[PDB]
C-alpha cells in the first residue's frame, strides 16, 4: 500500500534511530543539509534490516515507488523542524535521496532482461558525458480531448509562469580492462542524472554506481540513471576534486611534511621491484607536483609545469617506470601513432559543426608519451604549440574559441644502434632541437658492463620474479610505502601552496646559469664550431617544486643545490 | 578415454615424445622444433602487486636460408593451436585496415580497428618476411612484445587496450643465401633496440655432406609412398590441460648460478655478436624451466629443466656465432 | 574458594597474567573490574616468557602481599625459584594441572586448588624429600647405617625399591604426558556471582574464554554438553524480564545450536567452505575433484552459483535465513557429520549481530610479531581492550586481517603437499621449512599450519596402517639470526590422549643435548639454534 509506508514507518524511522552517544541519527544530518541549501541525504542499504527484515527486500522489487514515499516522509518530517514557531516555513522545499552499500560489484556483461527495473551495483569507467539542458516536474504526458459554443479537441496552452525546473546531466560508463576484452574491445552504456549530481563526475575516474536498467519505450532501448552514485577506492580510485578528508587526514599529512626524510624516502618509492637509477628518479616525482602559474599585470602567463625526456637503450626498464607514472592524479597515455587535428566533426543530428576536443582531459592531470620518435611530423606542430603557451588555439571554420588546457609531458625515445650516436656527434636526434630544447629534463640511458652489478642485478631479480614474492616484505621497509596516499597527498600539495623564492636564491642561481652557458660558449669557441631563457625558467621549477613538497612557501638555493645537480646531469650529458 | 593423459604422462622418456609428433615431416632439425613446441606451451601473468603484467608469451625467429624447409614448419601450428591469425608479409602500414574512426551514426557506423593483434589475443601471430616489409609497420608491431599493449588516439577517442598474444616468424636474410659462421649483426639489417625484445633464436645453416643428403632423400621419396608415437589427436588437449588448468610457480634452488652464467655470457660476448645480451632471455630461462615442468606437469621443478634450458642456450648461442664454434664450448665443459 | 579468602584481599596486591592467550584476557579483565569496584589500585602484566617472569618480580622487588599468578604454576619448585617468599600470600588457578607437588605443600605461600576425581598422588612425596639414599627425618631423609628411630645396608634397597616401583608412576606425572584440565574463568563467573554481578558482558568474555579451548580437537571441553544445562542454568533462570525484552542494547544474550565453519556470517561462501579443515579435508578440494563433489552438493541444496560469491549477509532473504535450516539434515550424508556445536550470539545494536567466537579468529590474528620490537604487549593491551562494547572499528580490521591469513594458510599447502616434502623419517613424519613469514613467525599460526597438512596428507595417502602417528614442524625466524623454531603435535582423532611431548624431545636432550631451551611456560614447543637440528634429528628419532 502507498499509505502504511509513511503513515508511520518511515515517517518514525528517520525519528527512531538511536544509539547513546546521541548521534545515531539522520534527522540532524538532514537539518545541516536543509541550513546550507545543500537538499540531499546518504543512506546504506544494511542498516533497514537493523530496522525490520522485510522492507529492503521490498526496495529492491519495487524501488521506483518507494523511492518517492521516502521524499514525502523526508519532507514531512523536515518542514516540522523547519517550524521554528509556525512563521518561519517561508515555503517548503524538495530534496533527493542518495543510498549506498558495500555489497559486491558487478561488470556490464550481465545487465540483461532480467535485471530490470531493479538495483545493481557494478563498477566502471568514465568517458565524457553531455551539457545540462533541463527538466522539470509539473506546471499549470497525453493530455486528452475534453475542452474544460465550443472549445475544440485539445487546446492545451502551458503556463511555464507556473511550471518548475530541475537538472538533467546523461552520464557514461565504459567497462574495466580485465574483464574479458582481450578478445573484444571495450562495449560502454550512457546514463541518466537528476538533481543535485551534475558536476558530481568530470569524465576520466573509477566509479562505484548504484542505478538501475529501465527502459523508455520488441526490441525496444537501454538505459539507466543513478540510485544514489558512491564512487571507488582503488587506492584512492575517486579522490579527484572533492574532500571528504578531514583533520586526521591533514593531520597525518603535514606530520609527514615536517618529516625531513621523506624525499630520500620518496625516492625509493616507486620501485619496489628495481634496482638502482636513482638520480634518473629524484625528479620523475617532482614531475607531479609543479610549482606556479604566475600571471602578471602584463602578458606574462608564464610556464607553469615542467616537462621530462628521456631516451636509451632497452634493456633498462623504460616502460613500467612510465605506466607507473600513470598509475600513481590523474593522466592518460599513448605512444606514437595519435592529434595534429582537433575534433571538428558533426552530430548527424542537426547537422552543425561542435567541437568534441585530449590535452584538454590533463588540465590538471598530466601526459606521458613513449616515441615521439617514431610519429612523423604531421603530428607534432600543435604540440609544439600547446606545450609552452597552453593557449590550444582553433581557426577551422567560422570559429575562433582559442580555448586552453595546462598539461605537462613526459618524453620516452629510442635511438638508432643504441649508444652509436650518444658515443659521438650529432644524431642525438634525427628531427630537430625545438622539442629537444622547449623540454626540462634531459637524462640519457645507458647499459655500460661491470661483473659486480651483472650479478646483483642477476639474484635482485630473481627474488622480485619468484612466486609473487613481496607479500610481506616490502611495506617493512623504512617509508617507501602507499601510493594511495601519494594520490590523495598531491592533490592537496598542488591545490594550496602558491611559493616562490628568497632573495639570496635569485643571485646564486643568475651567476650558475651564467657560468653554465659560458661553458656552453666556450665549448663552442674551444672547438672552432657550435642556452635559453627556457632553461632558467624551468630550473626555477625544481625550486618550486620542492618547496611545494616540504610545503615551505620560500625555499632557499641551497635546498635547491639538489635541484641544480639534478640539471648537473643534463648539462655533462649533453657535454659532446 | 580421457585419463589417457596419465596413462603415459607420468613416464621419463616422454620428454623427446614432443618431437615425434612435433611434425614429423623432416628428418633433421630436431632443436628448433623442440624449442617452438616449447614456447608453443607455456602461459603464465605471475601479476605482482600493483606493478604491471610481467610475460607468458614469448618471442622466437628463424632467420635463416632461403630453401630449409622452415615455411612448412609453421603450418603445424596454425591447424594445431588454439588461437591464431592469417597474415603474410606485407600487411597494412600497421595503421590497420580502417582503424581510426571518429564516431557517428553517418556512414554507417564508420568501422573501428588497430590491426590484428587485438584481434587473437593469448593465441599466436603467424609472420614471414620480416626482411620484406615496409619498416615503418614492423616499427609499429613493436610495442606488443613485452608490454603487450597497445594506446591510441588520432580520431574523436583515445580508448585503450591490451596486447597479449605470441609472436613467430621464419623469415630469409640478405645477401642471398647465408654467410658462413660470420655474424649475424652483418647478415642482416634487423637493429639493435628489437633483437634485444626477441629472445630465442635459431638458423637453419646447411652445407654440404652426401650422407644425410642420401638419408634425407629416402625419408623424401618415402613420404611420397602414402598411396591407396602420438597423434595429433591429443597434444591440442594436452596443451589446453597445461596451459589453462595448471598454473605452475618456482622455489628457491640454485638461482645464484644463472647469476654467473649470465656474467660469462656478456663478459666474453662485448663486441662480436653481443648486442642482443638482456635481460627478458634470462627472464626466459627461468620462465622456460616453468614450461617444461608444465610439460611434465610437475608444477614445481628441480635442476633437471634449468639446466636443460641453459643446455639449449649454450647450443643456440654457439651456433650464431664464429667458425671458432667452440669457445663457450670450452668455456662450459664443467656445466656439461 | 574464595567466599572466605576474598574478604582478605582489600589491601594491596599484583595481578599477574602469564603467557598470552584467550584463557588470559578473558579471566583477567573481569577481575579488572572487580577490583575497581571495592576501590583499590592494582597490576596487570604482559608475560613474554618465565625470564619476563622473573624480571617481572625483580621489577616488583617488594614485599606486595596478595601477590596472583594465574593460568602457570609448572615450573620450578616456586618456593625455590622464589628466594624473598617468607609468608607471601601466592594463589595459582591454573588449569594445566600436572604439576608437582613440591609446589603444593609448604602450606604459607601456595593455595592448593586441588579437587577432582583422581586420587592418584597421595604419598607421592612421602619418598621422595621424605627419604634419600647416599646423602633427622628417620627415615632415609636421615642417616642410613642403622640409625633411623638381611643386611645392613637393605635399609637402602627397600628404599629405592619403593622409589623406583613407584617412580612407575612419578615418571607417570611430568615425563609420559601432559595437558590442560578445566575453565580459566569459569570458577570465576561463579565465584562473583555470589555477590550479585548479572553483568551479561561477563558471560559473553567467559564464553570467549571457553570457545578458544571447547575445540573438541584442539583442546577439550568435557562439560560441553553438561554445560547446555549448566551455563543456562546460571542465566536463563534468573530473569529480569519476562515481557520487556524488545529493547535496542545488550539485549539479554541467548544460545543456539550452530556450527564451527570460519566466518560463514561476514564473508562469502565458496571461499569459506574453503579454508577449515573438518569441511575442506573431508572434501578434498585442493585437488581439483573436491571443486566439483562440492559443486553437486550445492546442486542438493541448490543454491545459485553466483549467490555462493556474494557475502552471506549481502544476500537476499529467504536463502540466508534458509541456509543452515538446510545444512544441517542434507550434510550428514556426504561425508562431513561434525561442524555442528553449541555456542552463542548476540548483537549490541543495529549495525550486525556478532558471532560468539568470531573475536578469537580475529585475536589470534591480533599477534603481529612485527619489527618494531614493541608490538607483542600492544597487542596484548589492544586485545584486552577490545572485547568490550566501545571500541570496535579495530575487531573489523582483525576479521579482516585474519581472513587474509586463513587464505594465505591454503596458498602454502597446495604448493607443499603435491611437492611431496611429506618427509616420513622413520617412526613419526616430519617436516621441514626454509625462510620467514609474518604470517606464521610465532607458533600458534604454526600449529594451524601443521593441522591442515596432516589430515591431508595422513587421510590421503596411505592405507589404515600410518594414520595414527604424530607430528613435527620446523619454523624459520629471520627475526633472531637463525633459530629453527620446532613444536610437537599430536596423531588423529584421539581426544584425551595428548601429547607425548610435555617433555619427549628431551629424550635428545639427555642424550647429546645442544643449546636447548623451554622459556615458555607452554611446554609443548621448544626453540634452537638455526642449523643444530641435523644430528640432534638423528637423536631425536627415538
Ligand atoms: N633495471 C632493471 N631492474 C629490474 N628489472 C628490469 C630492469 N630493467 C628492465 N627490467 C625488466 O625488464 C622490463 C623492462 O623493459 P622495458 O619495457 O623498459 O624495455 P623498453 O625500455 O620498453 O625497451 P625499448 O625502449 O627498446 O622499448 C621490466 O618488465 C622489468 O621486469
Ligand atoms: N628437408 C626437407 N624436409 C621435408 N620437406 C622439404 C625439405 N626441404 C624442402 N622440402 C619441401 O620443399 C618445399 C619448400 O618448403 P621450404 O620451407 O623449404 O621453402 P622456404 O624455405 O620456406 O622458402 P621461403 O623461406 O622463401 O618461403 C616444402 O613443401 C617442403 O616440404
Amino acid at each position: 500500500i502507498n499509505l502504511q509506508a509513511v503513515k508511520k514507518k518511515y515517517k518514525e524511522f528517520i525519528r527512531t534511530f538511536n544509539e547513546e552517544n546521541f548521534f545515531y541519527k539522520y534527522r540532524d544530518t538532514l537539518k545541516r543539509n536543509y541550513l546550507n541549501g545543500r537538499y540531499f541525504l546518504e543512506i546504506e542499504m544494511e542498516d533497514l534490516v537493523g530496522f525490520d527484515e522485510t522492507l529492503a527486500d521490498k526496495l529492491n522489487k519495487q524501488p521506483t515507488e518507494h523511492l518517492e514515499i521516502f521524499e514525502e516522509a523526508a519532507r514531512e518530517v523536515a518542514d516540522e523542524i523547519t517550524a521554528p514557531r509556525p512563521e518561519h516555513e517561508e515555503h517548503m522545499h524538495d530534496i533527493q535521496i542518495l543510498l549506498s552499500s558495500n555489497a559486491n560489484p558487478t561488470n556490464i556483461r550481465q545487465l540483461k532482461s532480467d535485471c530490470v527495473s531493479k538495483l545493481v551495483k557494478i563498477a566502471g569507467i568514465i568517458v565524457a558525458a553531455s551539457g545540462i539542458s533541463a527538466k522539470a516536474t509539473r506546471m499549470s504526458y497525453a493530455l486528452p480531448r475534453k475542452c474544460n459554443p465550443k472549445c475544440p479537441l485539445d487546446p492545451f496552452f502551458i503556463m511555464p509562469d507556473k511550471c518548475k525546473c530541475v537538472d538533467f546531466q546523461t552520464l557514461k560508463l565504459q567497462e574495466l580492462p580485465d574483464f574479458v576484452p582481450q578478445g573484444e574491445i571495450p562495449r560502454h552504456l550512457q546514463l541518466f542524472c537528476d538533481r543535485s549530481l551534475c558536476e558530481r563526475v568530470v569524465p576520466g575516474n573509477r566509479v562505484l554506481i548504484q542505478g538501475i536498467y529501465s527502459i523508455r519505450k520488441g526490441v525496444r532501448a537501454p538505459y539507466m540513471r543513478v540510485v544514489g552514485i558512491t564512487v571507488d577506492s582503488e587506492g584512492a580510485g575517486a579522490i579527484s576534486r572533492y574532500s571528504n578528508i578531514t583533520s586526521d587526514e591533514e593531520e597525518h599529512f603535514r606530520r609527514m611534511a615536517a618529516s625531513g626524510d621523506i624525499y630520500e624516502r620518496l625516492s625509493q618509492s616507486l620501485a619496489p621491484s628495481i634496482f638502482g637509477s636513482r638520480d634518473i628518479k629524484k625528479a620523475i616525482t617532482c614531475m607531479l607536483f609543479g610549482g606556479s602559474r604566475k600571471r602578471l599585470p602584463d602578458g606574462l602567463c608564464r610556464r607553469g609545469d615542467i616537462n621530462v625526456l628521456l631516451l636509451g637503450d632497452p634493456g633498462t626498464a623504460k616502460s613500467q617506470l612510465l605506466k607507473f607514472v600513470e598509475k600513481v592524479p590523474i593522466a592518460v597515455y599513448t605512444s606514437g601513432k595519435g592529434g595534429l587535428t582537433a575534433s571538428v566533426m558533426k552530430d548527424p543530428q542537426t547537422r552543425n559543426f561542435v567541437m568534441e576536443g585530449a590535452m584538454v582531459l590533463a588540465d590538471g592531470g598530466v601526459v606521458c608519451i613513449d616515441e615521439f620518435d617514431k610519429m612523423r611530423e604531421d603530428d607534432r606542430v600543435a604540440i609544439h604549440e600547446a606545450m609552452e603557451q597552453q593557449t590550444i588555439s582553433i581557426a577551422k571554420a567560422g570559429i575562433t574559441t582559442t580555448l586552453n588546457s595546462r598539461c605537462s609531458v613526459l618524453a620516452a625515445a629510442n635511438s638508432i644502434f643504441g649508444r652509436w650516436d650518444d658515443t659521438k656527434g650529432e644524431e642525438n636526434i634525427d628531427f630537430m632541437p625545438t622539442i629537444l630544447s622547449r623540454f626540462d629534463m634531459i637524462f640519457i640511458v645507458k647499459d655500460i658492463h661491470d661483473e659486480s652489478r651483472d650479478i646483483t642485478l642477476a639474484k635482485h631479480i630473481i627474488n622480485v620474479h619468484l612466486s609473487s614474492n613481496k607479500s610481506a616484505p616490502s611495506e617493512p621497509a623504512e617509508g617507501e610505502i602507499s601510493l594511495s596516499t601519494f594520490k590523495k597527498y598531491i592533490h592537496y600539495c598542488r591545490t594550496h601552496c602558491g611559493p616562490r623564492l628568497s632573495e639570496a636564491a635569485g643571485e646564486k642561481l643568475k651567476s650558475r646559469y651564467v657560468l653554465m652557458r659560458s661553458g656552453a660558449g666556450q665549448q663552442e669557441k674551444a672547438s672552432d664550431k657550435r642556452i635559453t631563457v627556457r632553461q632558467l625558467e624551468a630550473v626555477i621549477r625544481i625550486s618550486e617544486s620542492l618547496a611545494k613538497i616540504r610545503l615551505q612557501p620560500f625555499a632557499t638555493d641551497e635546498h635547491v643545490n639538489e635541484a641544480l645537480r639534478l640539471f648537473q646531469v643534463s648539462t655533462l650529458d649533453a657535454a659532446m | 578415454d580421457i585419463a589417457t593423459i596419465q596413462k603415459l604422462s607420468k613416464d621419463p622418456r616422454i620428454v623427446e615424445r614432443v618431437v615425434a609428433s612435433m611434425a614429423p615431416s623432416i628428418y633433421g632439425h630436431d632443436y628448433i622444433k623442440r624449442a617452438l613446441a616449447l614456447a608453443l606451451f607455456g602461459g603464465e601473468s605471475k601479476n605482482p602487486g600493483e606493478k604491471h603484467k610481467v610475460r607468458g608469451d614469448i618471442n622466437l625467429l628463424i632467420c635463416g636460408d632461403p630453401g630449409t624447409a622452415k615455411s612448412q614448419f609453421l603450418k603445424y601450428t596454425e591447424k594445431v593451436a588454439p588461437r591464431a591469425v592469417f597474415t603474410t608479409g606485407q600487411g597494412a602500414s600497421a595503421v590497420g585496415l580502417t582503424a581510426y574512426v571518429r564516431r557517428n551514426p553517418v556512414s554507417r557506423e564508420w568501422t573501428l580497428e588497430a590491426g590484428a593483434l587485438v584481434l587473437a589475443d593469448q593465441g599466436v601471430c603467424l609472420i614471414d618476411e620480416f626482411d620484406k616489409m615496409n619498416d615503418q609497420d614492423r616499427t609499429s608491431i613493436h610495442e606488443a612484445m613485452e608490454q603487450q599493449s597497445i594506446s591510441i588516439s588520432k580520431a574523436g577517442i583515445v580508448t585503450s587496450l591490451q596486447a597479449r598474444c605470441t609472436v613467430i616468424a621464419a623469415a630469409n636474410p640478405i645477401g642471398g643465401r647465408y654467410d658462413p659462421s660470420m655474424t649475424f649483426s652483418e647478415n642482416v639489417n634487423l637493429s639493435e633496440p628489437i633483437l634485444s625484445r626477441f629472445d630465442v633464436l635459431c638458423v637453419v645453416k646447411d652445407e654440404f655432406d652426401p650422407m644425410q643428403d642420401q638419408q634425407l632423400a629416402k625419408f623424401v621419396v618415402h613420404s611420397h609412398m602414402k598411396h591407396h608415437e602420438i597423434p595429433q589427436d591429443l597434444l591440442r588437449q594436452y596443451i589446453v590441460y597445461a596451459k589453462e588448468n595448471i598454473r605452475p610457480k618456482l622455489t628457491n634452488i640454485d638461482e645464484d648460478k644463472i647469476a654467473k652464467m649470465y656474467a660469462q655470457l656478456r663478459q666474453e660476448s662485448f663486441a662480436t655478436g653481443s648486442l642482443p645480451i638482456t635481460v627478458r632471455h634470462i627472464e626466459s630461462v627461468i620462465r622456460m624451466s616453468e614450461a617444461h615442468a608444465r610439460m611434465h606437469l610437475r608444477e614445481n621443478v628441480m635442476e633437471a629443466d634449468v639446466s636443460m634450458a641453459i643446455r639449449m642456450m649454450l647450443e643456440s648461442f654457439i651456433e650464431a656465432q664464429k667458425f671458432s664454434v667452440m669457445k663457450k664450448m670450452r668455456s662450459t665443459f664443467q656445466k656439461y | 574458594l574464595r567466599n572466605d579468602f576474598y574478604r582478605q584481599l582489600v589491601g594491596k596486591r599484583i595481578l599477574i597474567v602469564v603467557n598470552y592467550d584467550i584463557d588470559a584476557i578473558c579471566a583477567s579483565r573481569i577481575l579488572q573490574a572487580l577490583f575497581k569496584y571495592d576501590h583499590m589500585l592494582y597490576t596487570v602484566v604482559p608475560i613474554m616468557g618465565v625470564t619476563g617472569l622473573k624480571r617481572a618480580y625483580g621489577e616488583h622487588q617488594g614485599d606486595v602481599k596478595y601477590v596472583v599468578l594465574v593460568n602457570c604454576g609448572g615450573c620450578v619448585d616456586i618456593v625455590e625459584l622464589l628466594q624473598p617468599s617468607d609468608d607471601v600470600t601466592f594463589f595459582i588457578c591454573d588449569s594445566h594441572r600436572p604439576l608437582d607437588v613440591c609446589n603444593i605443600y609448604s602450606d604459607r605461600q601456595v593455595c592448593i586448588l586441588g579437587d577432582a576425581s583422581l586420587e592418584e598422588n597421595i604419598p607421592a612425596f612421602e619418598t621422595i624429600f621424605y627419604d634419600s639414599e647416599g646423602e633427622d627425618s628417620g627415615a632415609g631423609e636421615s642417616d642410613q647405617e642403622d640409625q633411623a628411630p638381611h643386611e645392613q645396608r637393605i635399609l637402602k634397597q627397600r628404599a629405592r625399591r619403593q622409589w623406583e616401583s613407584e617412580r612407575d608412576r612419578i615418571m607417570f606425572e611430568y615425563t609420559q604426558f601432559s595437558y590442560y584440565g578445566r575453565s580459566a574463568a569459569l570458577m570465576v563467573f561463579e565465584l562473583a556471582w555470589k555477590l550479585s554481578k548479572d553483568n551479561m558482558d561477563l558471560l559473553w568474555w567467559a564464553i570467549v574464554g571457553i570457545t578458544e579451548q571447547l575445540l573438541l580437537g584442539k583442546i577439550e571441553s568435557g562439560a560441553y554438553t553438561l554445560e547446555l544445562e549448566q551455563i543456562q542454568s546460571h542465566v536463563s533462570r534468573l530473569t529480569n524480564k519476562t515481557n520487556d525484552q524488545n529493547t535496542m542494547s545488550a539485549s539479554k544474550i541467548t544460545f543456539e545450536n550452530d556450527l564451527h565453519l570460519v566466518l560463514y556470517r561476514h564473508w562469502p561462501v565458496t571461499e569459506s567452505m574453503r579454508y577449515s579443515r573438518y569441511s575442506s579435508c573431508q572434501l578434498k578440494l585442493w585437488t581439483l575433484r573436491g571443486e566439483k563433489r562440492l559443486h553437486e552438493l550445492l546442486l542438493e541444496m541448490g543454491l545459485p552459483l553466483v549467490h555462493a560469491r556474494q557475502t552471506y549477509g549481502a544476500m537476499d532473504l529467504v536463502l540466508r535465513k534458509e541456509f543452515f535450516s538446510m545444512v544441517e539434515r542434507l550434510a550428514e550424508k556426504y561425508d562431513i557429520a561434525d561442524i555442528v556445536y553449541g555456542t552463542f550470539t548476540l548483537s549490541y545494536g543495529y549495525r550486525s549481530r556478532y558471532a560468539a567466537a568470531d573475536y578469537v579468529y580475529a585475536l589470534l590474528a591480533i599477534m603481529e610479531s612485527v619489527k618494531k620490537h614493541k608490538t607483542p604487549e600492544d597487542c596484548f593491551l589492544e586485545a584486552s581492550d577490545a572485547l568490550s562494547r566501545q571500541h570496535k572499528q579495530l575487531l573489523s580490521a582483525g576479521i579482516d586481517q585474519a581472513k587474509l591469513l586463513h587464505a594465505a594458510v591454503f596458498r602454502q599447502v597446495q604448493s607443499s603437499l603435491e611437492a611431496r616434502q611429506v618427509h616420513s623419517a622413520g617412526s613419526f613424519f616430519y617436516y621441514v621449512l626454509q625462510e620467514e613469514h609474518a604470517f606464521f613467525s610465532y607458533p600458534y599460526a604454526l600449529g594451524l599450519l601443521a593441522r591442515f597438512l596432516l589430515r591431508g596428507h595422513v587421510a590421503t595417502s596411505r592405507a589404515r596402517q600410518a594414520s595414527d602417528l604424530p607430528l613435527i614442524a620446523s619454523c624459520p625466524l629471520n627475526a633472531s639470526e637463525g633459530m629453527c623454531l620446532l613444536v610437537g603435535i599430536v596423531p588423529v582423532r584421539e581426544d584425551s590422549p595428548r601429547n607425548f611431548f610435555g617433555k619427549a624431545f628431551e629424550q635428545a636432550a639427555q642424550k647429546s643435548g645442544v643449546a636447548l631451551l623451554q622459556d615458555f611456560f607452554e611446554p609443548a614447543v621448544v626453540q634452537l639454534r638455526q642449523s643444530d637440528l641435523t644430528r640432534f634429528l638423528d637423536s631425536l628419532t627415538v
